[PDB]
RNA sequence: GCAAAAACA
């Protein structure tokens, strides 16, 4: 570790990029996710009260609590209704143009949104086939079910889909087409069911995490509320989505004042939030801006569905007799999760208060943003998921103490519970950290979580090369990489590109060029590279005829539209197989 | 719109109604909170105690050597090695029985006859775990006793190995060859030429080192093993590890044998039998390896055989191990630009003295040797990437930031129940390099004036 | 992660699913090209690159359009 | 034997 800490000619901030486990196998989760899902469900019930009483918190249908019951020495799950009201009003006081623009959204082109683009979603779980299926076929199955049960065609607008769902769920007995029947209780159970799955390619912590995905019949509501979150977050300076860190650190405070920086993370950011506070926030803002009652229902239904979640418990806990191993579901044999046994509903489990990954990453940010808005909190705050940075400008240290203490209390009011061991406060400002960006003095260092692949994507040579070049250009533009690193990365990418397409060594393709007297002319064919460091956005066939390395006859041969095989700025060619 | 049963159906699991209209007056309550605290002594990373953690990786690392063979193809070199050598066992391990050498000699011969894939033999049975799942399941069923209880898995805590510093200093051995061959790109402008010159100078300041040869060997081995994974087989495949020095000769690092590897998903473990050339043997460092004596042209070598099994993800990741060269160069590049920022006159032959804490003493050292240090440690971290590594490293970034802040004379504040040392400690169990970094951080001074 | 399969896909027998064509021979100089949609070998695009049908120069210029303008702005500027 | 939360073999 001492090797990573310089003292002369360079500061540790720049070399802190070395504090990353690059070029290594990312952890992959094995076996059952039941223990992780059960722990995720049980954490919020263990922090509602100062004294841990899981059973007493199982009957709580609303995270409303009292300030005396909030735990200041540990995680606290729940919220205070009056606190949420006042903080929402305070946030409503400021950021008027963003609210006016979301009013424009709701009154102009929110109904213009369709449901076909919902096909661009993540993997779904079909409630007819009981299997994980891709989004497009799930959408087609859903629209077929809707049209065969509602006795009318579903309109292209997403609001037509919303009304279609609302009407079809009131038809009691339903059937798909086989001839898979359903009931009202079955439809409600499908609404309540959440599909948990191991998070793949996750780096940054020892313990793996489970992300949830919802049914396709609620994804419309969740995506419209997330969209509203997007167009309220894009036009607020205190959000974490844009260069906000640099422009905020560009502050030049006067000498007779003290400025300090807090960089913090969150403990159990998805195990201390109740959706009811989110409901109250959305309802208060929409009512005070002027939305009607049908908009109230439209923007409050997703939390209605989420408050009754039935996230699957994986495949069951692990039990060993001797050297044997078996997956026994919860409740079959006593375990450390006995308190939740009464909440088991078939293969699922009821969890009134809680949160899961992959559901709401921006409206939780909105809750944090309304929480930070107070009167004595005269600082600048940037939030993104479970990471935050705050800048305090004041005159004396105890003012910093009280401001930071009341900030922590306000975040705990709605159930954020910033990490005591991951929040670092430096009373003189200048060196901060947020997301993946560091900041020393005035310079800011962007660090990529993942290095560039430096490998063709596998579609076809020219498109893969274009994507690799664009990735290198994006990496170098953001400051994550520089001249030497960019050139080394493009050399490595060139080597991988040549090897993957049998452009190196002796092989069948090389023998094909050799016997047929076909000299190489392109990079994939085996010719010398033509792309330089400054040539990141230039086409493969370009810069070759301009330099005279390609004759127009072979260009006509390859660029002929009548060829049996035919942002990506790749010209069509015969090699685009 | 709202339905009839819709309304109550939504009611059942919420105290409030669908559209919430609370009657409480909006206000901010005042809550007594704990005291902001400030720290003097930097946290001391606790050191796990117990047996030293042995070496575990795809290949050997610093103990990787090669046999010099006359110029020719892979088959000629394999035939020369097989026909001009005899094998006798020196060290026997229960994890890798001696009989698996019969497998290796079965492949060295077979590959010498134009058959990279050969039929199965009896010694292959206990070489790749063939029918091992059925064996274990039937044995457990026959010996099952007691009553079902919770799994309660645990990981043993193991101390810092004594061989970490020898690894860290042996990867830096000077080599007569560059060991890096990257095709030069074209140059059209001055900045592109400067970048190419920087990458060059990087190549011949970190190329003639043992770590570069080890990275090349890892890349070749992983690439050859991965190239034979997709094709589902039931017969043993041979993937020799031979490189070419810039004199025409052949360099035999070792040979990996791939079993039946009936892979289904993307994370299944294909079995492997890896034979490699060693420079020296150590008991507690390679407890699961079998060591044989190798005689080639009255020349002594040690052959290490290990039975292992790795997933396609890990093999593919190590097939692109060369990317590890990116991280150190950046520093060097930045340092060069730093000198440019000093005078706006780039040199390309700058070797500034970097000051570091070595054995508890603040002393300077050359930039090139420091870059070699960085490349070796990055390679060691990359080949030992486990969730403990990533968790410890991510939680240690904060302590590194705090230490830098104290170096540049600023105060750091912590909450009441703030113990970052625990959130850095829980990831320190048995990883050798994690413990090495913990010891290095602890050796540095903890109080700064 | 499709990039993990390209290594097989390039080495896969008959990598390319060919649109049925006639000007491409079945076997050229002791080497199968197509699988008589039908499949084709990796050497077929290279065969087309030298012994394939050409087209009008205006068509080539139109196809290469929107990709040159960057080239003659990069090679006509002074650093 | 490989991993790391029972997976592959």
């Amino acid at each position: 570790m001492n090797l990573f800490t310089p003292l002369s000619e360079i500061n540790p901030t720049t070399t802190q990029e070395l504090l990353y486990a690059y070029t290594g196998p990312a952890p992959v989760a094995y076996g059952t996710r039941t223990r992780a899902v059960l722990e995720n469900i049980i954490r919020p019930y263990q922090y509602f009260y100062k004294e841990p009483n899981v059973q007493r918190a199982l009957d709580i249908k609303t995270g409303c609590k009292e300030p005396e019951d909030i735990n200041v020495e540990g995680p606290s799950s729940g919220f205070h209704t009056a606190s949420v009201l006042k903080l929402a009003d305070n946030f409503f006081r400021k950021y008027r143009p963003a609210m006016e623009k979301l009013k424009y959204w709701i009154l102009v082109k929110l109904p213009k949104l369709k449901y076909a683009e919902l096909s661009k979603g993540r993997q779904t779980y079909s409630f007819i086939h009981k299997r994980n299926l891709p989004a497009p076929i799930a959408l087609e199955e859903t629209v077929e079910f809707l049209e065969q049960n509602l006795r009318r065609k579903i309109g292209p607008t997403l609001l037509s889909y919303c009304q279609a769902i609302a009407d079809v769920m009131e038809l009691d007995e339903t059937t798909y087409e086989y001839t898979i029947k359903f009931s009202r209780e079955e439809l409600w159970d499908q609404m309540r069911t959440l599909n948990t799955m191991w998070k793949h390619l996750e780096r940054g912590r020892l313990n793996r995490r489970t992300i949830a995905t919802p049914s396709m019949l609620i994804r419309g509501f969740v995506k419209i509320v997330e969209d509203a979150a997007k167009e309220i977050l894009e036009n607020v300076p205190t959000s974490g989505v844009p260069e906000k860190l640099a422009k905020l650190a560009s502050k030049q405070t006067f000498h007779t004042a003290v400025t300090g920086e807090l960089s913090g993370d969150q403990e159990k950011f998805n195990e201390c939030l109740d959706p009811d506070a989110m409901r109250l926030m959305w309802t208060v803002f929409l009512r005070k801006l002027g939305c009607p009652d049908w908009i109230m229902e439209l923007f409050n239904i997703p939390f209605m569905v989420f408050k009754s979640k039935l996230a699957d418990m994986g495949e069951g806990l692990v039990y060993t007799k001797g050297k044997l191993t078996d997956r026994k579901p919860l409740g079959e044999m006593p375990s450390e999760f006995d308190d939740l046994v009464r909440n088991v509903v078939g293969n699922s489990i009821s969890c009134r208060l809680g949160m899961f990954m992959g559901m709401y990453n921006l409206t939780s940010t909105l809750l944090a943003l309304i929480s930070i808005e107070r009167e004595e909190l005269t600082g600048s705050h940037v939030e993104s998921s479970d990471d935050f940075i705050h800048f305090f400008n004041c005159k004396t240290h105890e003012e910093m103490f009280k401001q930071a203490e009341t900030l922590r209390l306000t975040l705990k009011l709605v159930g954020i519970n910033m990490s005591p061991s991951k929040c670092i406060l430096i009373s003189p400002a200048g060196i901060g950290e947020f997301n993946s960006k560091f900041h020393h003095r005035d310079f800011v260092g962007n660090v990529a979580t993942e290095l560039p692949a430096l490998v063709p994507n596998g579609t076809n040579p020219m498109t893969d090369l274009a994507m690799g070049l664009n990735v290198i250009k994006h990496s170098v533009n953001t400051g994550q990489m520089n001249l030497c690193t960019g050139a080394l990365a493009m050399r490595i990418f060139n080597h991988a590109y040549k090897y993957a397409y049998m452009a190196l060594g002796v092989t069948r393709r090389t023998r094909f060029m050799e016997e047929n007297a076909i000299t190489p002319l392109l990079t994939n064919q085996g010719a010398s590279p033509v792309h330089s460091f400054s040539t990141m956005h230039l086409d493969e066939v370009a810069l070759r005829r301009h330099l005279g390395l390609l004759d127009e006859e072979t260009l006509r041969r390859i660029l002929n539209p009548n060829n049996p095989v035919t942002e990506d700025y790749s010209v069509p060619s015969c090699f685009k197989y | 719109s709202v339905g009839t049963t819709f309304r109550t159906l939504l009611k059942r699991d919420t105290d409030w109604d669908v559209i919430p209209t609370p009657r409480v007056e909006p206000n901010v309550p005042r809550i007594e909170g704990r005291r902001w605290t400030q720290m003097k002594k930097l946290p001391l990373l606790k050191e796990k105690e117990g047996p030293p953690s042995p070496w575990r990786a795809l290949l050997l690392g610093a103990d990787s050597e090669y046999i010099v063979c006359p110029p020719g193809t892979d088959q000629e070199a394999i035939s020369w090695i097989h026909s001009q050598s005899e094998i006798e066992c020196i060290r026997e391990s229960k994890s890798t029985p001696a009989s698996v050498i019969t497998c290796l000699t079965s492949s060295l011969q077979s590959f010498a006859e134009g058959n990279p894939v050969r039929s199965r033999i009896h010694e292959d049975i206990i070489a790749f775990g063939i029918n091992k799942k059925q064996e274990k399941k039937q044995s457990a069923s026959s010996s099952a006793s007691g009553e079902w209880k919770r799994a309660e898995y645990q990981v043993e805590e193991m101390s810092l190995p004594p061989w970490v510093e020898e690894e860290m200093v042996l990867l830096r051995s000077d080599q007569e060859d560059n060991w890096i061959e990257l095709e030069k790109n074209a140059i059209y402008t001055e900045v592109d030429g400067v970048a190419e010159g920087l990458v060059d100078k990087y190549i011949e300041i970190v190329g003639r080192t043992k770590v570069a040869s080890v990275i090349e060997k890892w890349q070749i081995a992983a690439t050859r093993t991965f190239s034979q994974l997709h094709t589902d087989r039931s017969r043993i495949t041979a993937c020799p590890i031979i490189t070419r020095d810039p004199s025409g000769n052949c360099q035999f690092w070792g040979m990996v044998l791939l079993g039946p590897h009936h892979v289904k998903r993307d994370t299944d473990n294909a079995p492997l039998l890896i034979a490699e050339i060693m420079g020296e043997d150590t008991e507690e460092k390679y407890p699961k390896h079998s060591v044989f004596s190798l005689k080639v042209e009255e020349k002594q070598f040690l052959l290490s055989l290990k039975i292992t099994s790795f997933s396609r993800n890990k093999l593919y990741t190590f097939s692109n191990i060369r990317r590890v060269l990116i991280q150190p160069a950046s520093i060097y590049s930045q340092v060069v630009l730093s000198r440019a920022a000093e005078n706006n006159s780039l040199n390309l032959e700058v070797n500034p003295e970097i000051q570091l804490y070595l054995e508890g003493a603040q002393r300077g050292m050359t930039l090139y040797q420091w870059v070699r240090m960085i490349l070796c440690l990055e390679f060691l971290m990359a080949i030992y990437n486990n969730p403990q590594m990533e968790g410890f490293l991510a939680n240690m970034r904060r302590l590194h930031m705090s230490r830098h802040a104290m170096m540049e004379r600023r105060q750091v504040f912590l909450p009441f129940g703030s113990r970052p040392e625990d959130k850095v400690n829980e990831c320190i169990i048995n990883n050798p390099i994690v413990a090495y970094l913990a010891k290095g951080w602890n050796s540095m001074p903890n109080v700064y004036y | 992660a499709p990039q993990m399969r390209l290594v097989y896909s390039v080495r896969k027998p008959w990598p390319i699913s060919m649109t049925p064509s006639k000007e491409i021979p079945l076997v050229f100089n002791g080497t199968k090209l197509k699988d008589t949609r039908t499949r084709a070998n990796i050497v077929v695009p290279d065969y087309w690159s030298k012994y394939g049908s050409q087209t009008s120069l205006e068509v080539v210029n139109a196809i290469l359009y929107a990709e040159d303008l960057k080239v003659q702005r990069f090679f006509s500027t002074e650093w």
